Order: C-alpha cells, then sequence, then structure tokens
RNA sequence: GAGCAAACCGGAUUAGAUACCCGGGUAGUCCACGCCCUAAACGAUGCGCGCUAGGUCUCUGGGUCUCCUGGGGGCCGAAGCUAAC
C-alpha cells in the first residue's frame, strides 16, 4: 500500500514476485527495534545535543561561514547534491582524495585544470590538434568534473564538515580535526561519537533519515536571519533545487 | 601579526638506502625554531640535499610549536618524559643557574627562552627522541591546573 | 583477596580516568573514605558517596576531567594526571616532618597519615607532624 | 621381541663416500621392579589477586535458553604497552 506516496507508475512487478523461494526461513525476520529506521534514544541526551549542533549550523551560517558536506555512500551521494545546490555550498559525492583538506594548496590545482579546460571548450580553440588530445582534454574535463564537481566552491578550506557516517568517511573526519575544523556528522552506535565534533545521532544509513536530517540542516542555513516573502513555494515546478535540469543527448 | 623566529640545526645525517647498482643517500636535518618568549618547535624533514632538508624541517618546525609557560626564566615546575628509550627530565632552577643540559635539550630549551634549568637524562641518548623528548616535556608543563581542579564542567 | 587495599583504590581511579569513565566504585572502608576526602576537597574528583551494590559497601568516586580539546585526539585533559602509591605494604615509607615531600612543586599533594588524621603535605607541615606517606597525587 | 632401527653387513650414486638412496641387522623401541632427570622440559612469557572497550568463532554448566550470566580454548581489536615484531 502506497499512501499517496508510491504513485502508480505502471510498475509491473512481474519479475518482482516472491517466488524467490523466500518461503524458506521462518526466522527470516530476526526483527529487533529497527523496523522503519527512526531511533531516538535517551532523548534528554540526544535532543540536548541536537539543539547544540543545529545552534551552530545557524551560527556558522550567519557568520558567513561555509559548510561542505561529505557524502560517499550510495545511500546518500545524490541526496547530498540536492541539499547542496539548494544551499549554495560545496559537496563531495564520488570519492574523497587523500588531502582534500590537508593539501588544499595542491588538490585545488586540479580544480584549476578543471576550470582551465572548462574555458577552452568555450573559445574557438576547439579542434586544433588530433582528436586524440581533443579527447585527452575531454576525459580530464570529464573526470575532473566527476570528482571535483562541488569542490569548485572552496576558494579556501571550510569552517565545518557534515560527513554522513563519520566511520565510513573517517579519513574525511581525520583530515578535518587535524586542521581544527569542527566536524559535523550523523553517527550511530557503530561510530565514534568522540570524533564527531557536532553530532546529530540520526541513522548513518537509511536514505530517509539522511534527507530528513540533512535538509533542515540545509533549510536552517538558508533561513539564516530571514525576511518577509509570504507567497509560499509552488508545487510541481520545484526545479531550481536541481531535479533533472536540461539533458545532453 | 608576525611569524618569524630564530632557527637552530640540531643534527644532520646522510641515510643511504640500497638498490641494484649502488646506494642512495637521503638527508636528514633536525631543526628547532624559537621566540625565546615561550614558543618553540622541533622539525625533521628529509631530502636529497641538506638545504632543502633544512628548509623543509624549517617549515615542519614552525608548524609544531608549543607556547612554553616560563616563570621568570625557568619552567614553572618539574617533569620527566619517557620517549623511545630516552627519559629527559627538567627541574626548575633559581636564577643565575645557567641552562645546563645536553646539546639537544639545550638547543630546544634555549629557544623556548629559558635561562635556568637542570636536566635529567637516562636512556637512548638519541639526538632524535631526546629532541622530541624535551618537547612533550614542554607540552606537559602546567597552565591552569589551578583552574581545572576547581572550575565547573559544562559541555564536555 | 586484595593485598594492598588502598593501592587498589588509587589504581581503580587511575585506569578509570584513562578511559574517561564517569565514576568508579571501590570497596568501602574508613581509611579509603578518608583518603578520598582529600582528593575531593582538593579537586581531583567531583566526589564520592557511600553506595551499595549486590549488598556489599562500595564507594562511588565521581571522577573529574577537563574540557574536550581541539585537533586530533579530542579527549579531555586529566585532573589526576598521575596518582602513585609511595608507602606500599612490606615497604612502609614513613617520613619525618622535615622529610615531608614537596610534590609536583606544589601542583600536587601527597597524602600523609599522621597520628593526627589524614592530611596533605600542606596541612601536615602546617600542623607540624609526619607519618606514613600514603601517596602522591597530581 | 611382530614391525621398526644406532652400531654393523652388503648393494648403488660420487672425483672420494666410513652419507643422503637401497637390502639385511644388533642394542634399542615392549613389559616388571630399580636407576638416570636431561630437554627448542617453549606460551622461549613464575604464582595469586584487584582494575581497564568491544566484536567474532568455539568447548563446557546455569539460565525467564539461537539472548543474558560462570568456567576453559582461539581469532580480531579500545585505551595502554613495546626497540620493533
Ligand atoms: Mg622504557
Ligand atoms: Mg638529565
Ligand atoms: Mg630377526
Ligand atoms: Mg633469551
Ligand atoms: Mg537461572
Ligand atoms: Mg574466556
Ligand atoms: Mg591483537
Ligand atoms: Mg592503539
Amino acid at each position: 500500500p502506497v499512501e499517496i506516496t508510491v504513485k502508480e507508475l505502471l510498475e509491473a512487478g512481474v519479475h518482482f514476485g516472491h517466488e524467490r523461494k523466500r518461503w524458506n526461513p521462518k526466522f527470516a525476520r530476526y526483527i529487533y527495534a529497527e523496523r522503519n529506521g527512526i531511533h531516538i534514544i535517551d532523548l534528554q541526551k540526544t535532543m540536548e545535543e541536537l539543539e547544540r549542533t543545529f545552534r551552530f549550523i545557524e551560527d556558522l551560517a550567519m557568520r558567513g561561514g561555509t559548510i561542505l558536506f561529505v557524502g560517499t555512500k550510495k545511500q546518500a551521494q545524490d541526496i547530498v547534491r540536492m541539499e547542496a545546490e539548494r544551499a549554495g555550498m560545496p559537496y563531495v559525492n564520488q570519492r574523497w582524495l587523500g588531502g582534500m583538506l590537508t593539501n588544499f594548496k595542491t588538490i585545488s590545482q586540479r580544480v584549476h585544470r578543471l576550470e582551465e579546460l572548462e574555458a577552452l571548450f568555450a573559445s574557438p580553440e576547439i579542434e586544433e590538434r588530433p582528436k586524440k588530445e581533443q579527447v585527452r582534454l575531454k576525459h580530464e574535463l570529464e573526470r575532473l568534473q566527476k570528482y571535483l564537481s562541488g569542490f569548485r566552491l572552496l576558494k579556501r578550506l571550510p569552517d565545518a564538515i557534515f560527513v554522513v557516517d563519520p566511520t565510513k568517511e573517517a579519513i574525511a573526519v581525520r583530515e578535518a580535526r587535524k586542521l581544527f575544523i569542527p566536524v559535523i556528522a550523523l553517527a550511530d552506535t557503530d561510530s565514534d561519537p568522540d570524533l564527531v565534533d557536532y553530532i546529530i545521532p540520526g541513522n548513518d544509513d537509511a536514505i530517509r533519515s539522511i534527507q530528513l536530517i540533512l535538509s533542515r540542516a540545509v533549510d536552517l542555513i538558508i533561513q539564516a536571519r530571514g525576511g518577509v516573502v509570504e507567497p509560499s513555494p509552488s508545487y510541481a515546478l520545484v526545479q531550481e533545487a536541481e531535479a533533472t535540469e536540461t539533458p545532453e543527448g | 601579526p608576525e611569524t618569524d623566529f630564530e632557527e637552530k640545526m640540531i643534527l644532520i645525517r646522510r641515510t643511504a638506502r640500497m638498490q641494484a647498482g649502488g646506494r642512495r643517500f637521503r638527508f636528514g636535518a633536525l631543526v628547532v625554531v624559537g621566540d625565546r618568549q615561550g614558543r618553540v618547535g622541533l622539525g625533521f624533514g628529509k631530502a636529497p640535499e641538506v638545504p632543502l632538508a633544512v628548509q623543509k624541517a624549517g617549515y615542519y618546525a614552525r608548524r609544531n610549536m608549543v607556547e612554553v609557560p616560563l616563570q621568570n626564566g625557568t619552567i614553572p615546575h618539574e617533569i620527566e618524559v619517557e620517549f623511545g628509550a630516552s627519559k629527559i627530565v627538567l627541574k626548575p632552577a633559581a636564577p643565575g643557574t645557567g641552562v645546563i643540559a645536553g646539546a639537544v635539550p639545550r638547543a630546544i630549551l634555549e629557544l623556548a627562552g629559558v635561562t635556568d634549568i637542570l636536566t635529567k637524562e637516562l636512556g637512548s641518548r638519541n639526538p632524535i627522541n631526546i629532541a622530541y623528548a624535551t618537547m612533550e616535556a614542554l607540552r606537559q608543563l602546567r597552565t591552569k591546573a589551578d583552574v581545572e581542579r576547581l572550575r565547573k564542567g559544562e559541555a564536555h | 583477596m586484595l593485598t594492598d587495599p588502598i593501592a587498589d583504590m588509587l589504581t581503580r581511579i587511575r585506569n578509570a580516568t584513562r578511559v574517561y569513565k564517569e565514576s568508579t566504585e571501590v570497596p568501602a572502608s574508613r581509611f579509603k573514605e578518608e583518603i578520598l576526602k582529600i582528593l575531593a576537597r582538593e579537586g581531583f574528583i567531583k566526589g564520592y558517596e557511600r553506595v551499595e551494590v549486590d549488598g556489599k559497601p562500595y564507594l562511588r568516586i565521581h571522577l573529574k576531567y577537563g574540557p574536550r580539546r581541539q585537533g586530533p585526539d579530542p579527549r579531555p585533559e586529566q585532573v589526576i594526571k598521575h596518582i602513585r602509591r609511595i608507602s606500599r605494604p612490606g615497604r612502609r615509607v614513613y617520613v619525618g616532618v622535615k622529610e615531608i615531600p614537596r610534590v609536583r612543586r606544589g601542583l600536587g599533594i601527597a597524602i600523609l597519615s599522621t597520628p593526627k588524621g589524614v592530611l596533605t603535605d600542606r596541612e601536615a607541615r602546617k600542623l607540624g607532624v609526619g607519618g606514613e606517606l600514603i601517596c602522591e597525587v597530581w
């Protein structure tokens, strides 16, 4: 049953039958206290820390600060970009690079090739040598973009970090704290609530939680201070958040 | 503000590695940079040429400094610190005592801007870990123990 | 069966703090209880309070630390960075008054056990007496 | 005293083989009582006791029993330790 949330998209489900001899284990469902992914233990402990954290995201915001989020799991990545562009800041989906922060003065160079290439495919210099290098410059521009598509907003090392799972993207969190950078992350029982600077004890995994915690973390920024504007947002045309703007091919 | 101190090279070495054909030296410099006002920092970078080796260590130096709590001209109090096998130990001394210590600990203490100490040594008199040796010492000197024992503790 | 009742406590506090526990329990007894009275008046530990566990008396020592730190390894500095036993059993170390220790150049105490209650380098000297040198804390 | 096997008897390989290989063979290995007491008799890590994250596999008793509590064996690992391993 899809409570107006599922939407009938002619989803067959012919190959989706439970004929997968799934009728094999009785204890198949070892079930615990994790049936939908919404845990809040001790409350007087977590809610205390939340206010804490979210009070800073607000501060770093107003102080003009910057917050690059760090995403690495498939269980996020894209969920990192939406909350990325919606909130004008740098993000890292694909993969971290040793030094992303403890080497700026060098990884930032890559960012430069990137921009450099991005210039050339805009001037008449297009096509002046063998297709080979033409592609030699396309591979790069392409790759570079794959791994640097979000680091282009880091003219200088950031005031904070928002890594999802400070245990899977630990290098990130190492590099960070080695440079006195408050590290903000999700974290759970299977994490280092000692390393995480400003914790938000959500579910490390679980798409939903992510989008839930990461969004307000994005909205809180945006709503930093305020203003009038009371005609509210429109529904169906929420494309500026990114969605799937203009395709190529 | 200003980020310039006085540099002192502690001890340099050629290191030699080996390959088909022959050997290949890598140089090691051990430098200490200081203010003589409370800040000092060790550093040892390697290189195929001593200078860079020094310069590098000159950069590693300035990056690892430690504001030393000097009272008058000495260390506020006593400390002995274990390292590899080295056991530097410094003892605060009256004025007019002099530095009084090894090539290494002296190179370090004398930049932290000390003037009167008495040093305890007892193992691996190795220019390197005695170097480091003298520093965690300087990192463990106390500022505000007076505060930590009596102050509240909110948000830890 | 413990061999040195005190030393046990001291240590139980020592490791306890190295892992940053909030408080540790230790077998009760006047002495230990009087020995912790000092660590408490002196700030090394928020405090102790007689407690029961399984039916046997124990003492809950609420350890005290410092603030979290910046950079790698953010664990809080220690309040009791060092706490050794001096006068062990089969090693009784009694010192005169002029033999009382100075300890961590006044940054630390040294609990004595003079025929006049359990005092610290300070007091004991102030009162003018010496006795078994139970420990040295800093 | 079946098999095996120092010494030893022959066979072969070798530049030479009192050796590796091959065919026999004694003490011995076996049991009884007595003697010897050594060992890489090694976890190369004395005994006892208290304290300090976990996870994983496994033997054995209790258990409101595929979870927790006791004893023993392995693995990986917190802090810590170590010259390093
Ligand atoms: Mg040692
Ligand atoms: Mg000395
Ligand atoms: Mg025969
Ligand atoms: Mg040996
Ligand atoms: Mg039972
Ligand atoms: Mg066991
Ligand atoms: Mg291990
Ligand atoms: Mg470790």
